């Protein structure tokens, strides 16, 4: 019962007891005062299944982590988020509630055995770390893995050569920890030759594990002075390598040294992060305070075991069934015939414009997550994850931390469930359907979205006046109030009470795509543009060349004229163009691990920068170049705008072509010549 | 006439650059404002053909972003606020580009290439430059007169000094009208005739300049045509002409099969000329005189100033009413006024298509 607070909780052991499917574990506390503590916890069988969606033996055997084998998880990725996820699970299951960084109760065999909630807390202390390394990977065995797997981030590539070879991190050249002491270190080579007593505190701990007939010790880094590090994937895994093989010299237990990050798969993830989960015994978070409170709400497993965080996978068919039974049946015939491409409002059939009327843009904040986590308590017919989503809408709509967990949490928690989007799917056309509803009753007209985000046109509106603002509120209240009425009619609860926002009030809007339209407002000449890709700076200089395009092409209220004023603003944009004909991360655009130029083998010997590709490669084209695979500056043929230009003229020719069908009536694509004229500038 | 060839055969395409994008256009597409520039010494890279393979092969090696002979030194050009990519064969840090590119024929057989930054002009046309004060002591009113008096007065390494052809970049933009006479004849001709039948080349061709490019005051009068005579006429069978135009004031060509169009107008031009098919008919056998495949990208011109393995060496036809006849004289050296994509001597417009 030591008042204290715990800053990290991370794996040490593995093990099967002596007998028998029971594995256990051993876990790391850090703990401070207002000290190193151990907890033990079993998983079974079906828990590790369900939070996987194999085998206890395939989760033994990483306890080969326990050495210099380095990068184990790449062999087995969603083996070590389950592994990870199922021991805090566990350990919440029988040690009790746990909170990183809040006021705690610790009753600790040495072994933690209960941990009750219960001062005002010592604030979290951040060690600043700056690390570089200079990994030796032969750029043809960095090739191979390729030659095997054709979209295969590179860093991905760099790790499974550094795990083919486990020597290329020993000769090595490769730190400055600042804690507010410093800490640097010169190594030519990292095998050889501040102090290291003044950044970490040595400990060990003698412990007798029931699953374990003896008094095994444990030796542990113990922080000092800080609670985490703020920040290369190759460089810290060799860093902690080193500092593993060194402590952990002599007889005693030795830790697991496990990571995980998206460059540990093969395809890569769109988030950065580094997941400590082993032998340091601390986090790395690569503003800050975001990281931190995400570490600190969901126990720091996120984003490291991913959806895991709420609820296994294998238990999400349970509770959408089970939420789909709680539902009214009118609602549930809508939940089992969502399909996801459906017409459930009409909608302004593009390509369609709105005129000079009273427009409007109301979106349901984060109404995804909180329909998840609603869905989640009523399918709840364990229940600490769903805490944590609760947890999180209650705060994303003023921490903005929170936000982007839940903006990747919902769509990966179905990236896995596929019958959760059902539920998210149904519930969210019961959603539209009111709304419509409703907006037959307070002068507004849905003319396009999906429900938690919409527009529409108010066409009782004078088109004029100060009884407008009037009129919009109104109608937010009413549909407020009216989507709120539905879904507790449904027995849907909301953590907090909607918010219908307000994201602007408009005067025209041009609809020329399912999600592209453009908005203006002529009153006040703002705008708003959704739809065009935004693939590379190129792109962005398109969009607003589209955007005063269409500021002017609307002040024209024939098309002929229109079409001037587009064939103008596309000239004065090529020119504008070759005066960056030589700009190459101007003209390089963002290619997805998913949409199919390959790679030159020049690129593969571009050391330590491939260890920064892990999810975008940015690349331009002839012949494509990975323009972040080579040093800077770069030296190249000339860049191939023509192929760049007409790209992007094409997407704008999408927007055009919608403008002027929806505004005028054209029936007329319009086309830049290009081949014609502007071609030759870059022949 | 020629107004109907060039209403009903020719079909303009031209773009106002405007501005500074007039400015970028020219540096970037013409050679530099110092490639053509009279230097002490060559700064360039010049070999034969398997040494320049392998100076291309190992310049290869310090570009490493780059991927991976006539079309690749013809490629070597960028420029960049850091020294060119061209530097790394080149071997100098203040080199400039875009730059010259030559074909050089080797005795007795054999072909060498010449990508140069900056040349030694002088040494290739003192031997053939009139001095300021014999031209202005030459005393000689009538300009036919005037005109054939001054022309009556006139390793890899070192084989560039006397066969050098120039290499067409279709990269590049033009500046200058080179046309490739190739008169074929059957009687041998004199030379005051020739020279009279140039001066009708001159006025025909000028006419035509002046058809294709609309908005340039190109007066038929002083506007300078600059020919070369390959080396009495004691010419037999075949007569070599060089004829080099200013493109005018505010407009530049761009394109192989453009530059094709402006000389096969001009072809028609002179050959629609009563006056000069009079003055040098009888002579000539055929009546292609003008070579108009010899703006493909990858091929060569002999330069004035070289021979062949004639020198080309001016034939002063001094235009009609000219003003400052010592500097008409002084041009037939400056190379700029005879290289094709040379810099120009507001707005632009770039010629780029003809059909």
């Amino acid at each position: 019962w030591v008042e204290e607070s715990v800053s990290a909780i991370t794996l040490y052991a593995v093990w099967l007891p002596p007998a028998r499917e029971y594995f256990h574990a051993l876990v790391y506390f850090v703990c401070r005062n207002a000290r190193a503590r151990f907890a033990e916890v079993s998983v079974t069988a079906t828990e590790l299944r369900d939070f996987y969606g194999q085998a206890v033996v395939a989760a033994a055997r990483a306890a080969t982590t326990p050495a210099a084998s380095p990068l184990e998880p790449l062999e087995n990725p969603t083996l070590w988020r389950a592994l990870y996820a199922c021991v805090l699970a566990a350990l919440e299951r029988q040690t009790g509630p746990v909170a990183l960084f809040a006021p705690l109760r610790i009753g600790s065999t040495g072994l933690v055995v209960k941990v009750e909630r219960a001062g005002p807390p010592a604030a979290p202390r951040a060690a600043l770390l700056v690390a570089e390394a200079n990994i030796d990977i032969d750029p043809m065995a960095l090739a191979a893995r390729v030659a095997e797997h054709p979209d295969a981030r590179l860093a991905w590539a760099r790790l499974a050569a550094i795990r083919d070879t486990p020597q290329c991190a020993s000769a090595a050249s490769l730190v400055n920890i600042t804690t507010g002491a410093l800490f640097a270190r010169e190594y030519q080579t990292l095998a050889f030759p501040g102090a290291f007593g003044d950044l970490v505190e040595v400990c060990e701990v003698g412990l007798r594990p029931r699953g374990h007939p003896q008094r095994v010790t444990a030796r542990v880094l113990l922080p000092r002075d800080y609670d985490y590090f703020v920040s290369s994937a190759p460089a810290l895994v060799a860093l902690f390598r080193q500092w593993h093989t060194t402590v952990h010299a002599a007889p005693a237990l030795a830790p697991v040294f496990a990571f995980l990050g998206p460059e540990f798969e093969v395809r890569g993830g769109p988030v950065p992060y580094f997941a400590v989960l082993g032998f340091p015994g601390w986090p790395t978070f690569t503003l800050v305070r975001g990281a931190a409170a995400a570490y600190a709400a969901l126990l720091g497993a996120w984003p490291a075991v991913g959806a895991r965080v709420v609820l296994p996978p294998r238990a999400w068919p349970g509770v959408a069934s089970a939420a789909a039974g709680c539902l009214l049946p009118a609602v549930r015939e809508a939940v089992a015939r969502w399909h996801p491409a459906t017409k459930i409002i009409q909608l302004l059939d593009p390509p369609a414009a709105v005129g000079p009327v009273w427009t409007a843009r109301f979106c349901f904040p984060g109404l995804r997550a909180q329909l998840l986590a609603a869905l989640a308590d009523l399918g709840g017919s364990g229940r600490t994850g769903l805490a944590r989503l609760d947890a999180l809408v209650v705060a994303a709509p003023s921490e903005p931390w929170a936000g982007a967990v839940l903006e990747r949490l919902v769509p990966d928690t179905c990236n896995a469930c596929p019958a959760l989007r059902q539920l998210l799917g149904g519930v969210m056309a019961a959603v539209c359907l009111q709304i419509e509803e409703t907006a037959s009753s307070v002068k507004f007209a849905v003319c396009g979205g999906d429900g938690g985000a919409f527009w529409g046109v108010f066409n009782v509106d004078p088109q004029d006046a100060d009884a407008a603002s009037g009129v919009i509120e109104d109608a937010r209240r009413a549909i407020e109030t009216a989507v709120g009425a539905v879904l507790r009619a449904n027995a849907v609860r909301l953590r907090h009470p909607l918010c219908l926002a307000l994201e602007g009030v408009y005067t025209h809007a041009v609809a020329w795509s399912q999600a592209g339209v453009w908005f203006w407002n002529s009153r006040d000449n703002t705008d708003h543009l959704g739809g065009f890709p935004l693939r590379g700076p190129a792109y962005t200089t398109a969009a607003g060349v589209v955007r005063d395009t269409l500021r002017r092409v609307l002040g024209l209220t024939d098309a002929l004229t229109a079409r001037g004023l587009m064939e103008d603003a596309c000239d004065r944009l090529i020119l504008d163009a070759f005066n960056k004909r030589l700009d190459a991360e101007y003209w390089s655009v963002r290619v997805s691990p998913f949409e199919a130029d390959p790679l030159p083998p020049t690129a593969f010997r571009g050391g330590a920068l491939l260890d920064a590709e892990h999810y975008w490669r940015r690349v331009v084209r002839s012949v494509g170049v990975p323009v972040d695979l080579y040093p800077r500056p770069l030296v190249l043929p000339p860049v191939d705008c023509a192929h760049h230009l007409r790209e992007i003229l094409r997407e704008i020719e999408l927007v055009f072509t919608g403008v002027l069908a929806g505004v005028w009536g054209e029936g007329g694509k319009f086309v830049y010549p290009f081949d014609d004229k502007m071609s030759f500038l870059f022949a | 006439n020629i107004g109907e060839y060039v209403k009903h055969n020719v079909t303009p395409r031209e773009t106002v650059l405007d501005g500074d994008t007039a400015k970028a256009y020219l540096r970037a597409r013409t050679y530099a404002p110092g490639a053509l520039t009279p230097a002490p010494a060559y700064c360039g890279a010049v070999d034969s053909a398997t040494k320049m393979m392998g100076r291309l092969a190992d310049a290869e090696k310090l570009l490493v972003p780059r991927g991976w002979r006539l079309l690749r030194l013809a490629a070597t050009e960028q420029q960049g606020p850091t020294p060119p990519a061209i530097a790394a064969l080149i071997r100098n840090a203040a080199v400039q580009t875009p730059l010259p590119v030559y074909r050089i024929s080797m005795v007795p057989t054999g072909q060498a290439f010449a990508a140069l930054a900056w040349d030694d002009w002088a040494r290739i046309t003192r031997d053939a430059r009139l001095a300021e004060a014999v031209v202005s002591a030459e005393a000689h009113p009538d300009h036919g007169a005037l005109g054939r008096r001054l022309t009556d007065r006139i390793d890899a390494g070192g084989q560039m000094y006397v066969n050098r052809n120039e290499i067409f970049n279709g990269a590049l933009a033009i500046t200058n009208i080179i046309l490739d006479l190739d008169i074929a004849l059957k009687e041998p001709v004199p030379f005051r005739r020739l020279h009279e039948a140039l001066g009708h080349f001159r006025r025909g061709a000028l006419a035509a300049v002046q058809l294709l490019f609309p908005a340039a005051r190109v007066d038929p009068d002083a506007y300078p045509c600059y020919f070369f005579k390959s080396a009495v006429c004691s010419c037999t069978d075949k007569i070599g002409l060089r004829v080099c135009m200013p493109v005018p004031a505010p407009y530049v060509v761009h394109g192989s099969l453009t530059m094709r169009g402006v000389a096969r107008v001009i072809q028609q031009a002179v050959l629609l000329d009563r006056d000069f098919v009079e003055a040098i008919g009888s002579y000539v056998k055929n009546f292609l005189l003008i070579d108009t495949g010899v703006y493909a990208h990858g091929h060569s011109l002999r330069l004035p100033y070289f021979a062949k393995i004639g020198r080309l060496l001016p034939v002063f036809v001094i235009p009609p009413a000219c003003k400052d006849v010592p500097a008409f004289v002084a041009a037939h050296a400056d190379p700029r006024r005879f290289h094709f994509h040379a810099p120009p001597t507001r707005e632009i417009r770039v010629l780029h298509s003809l059909g």
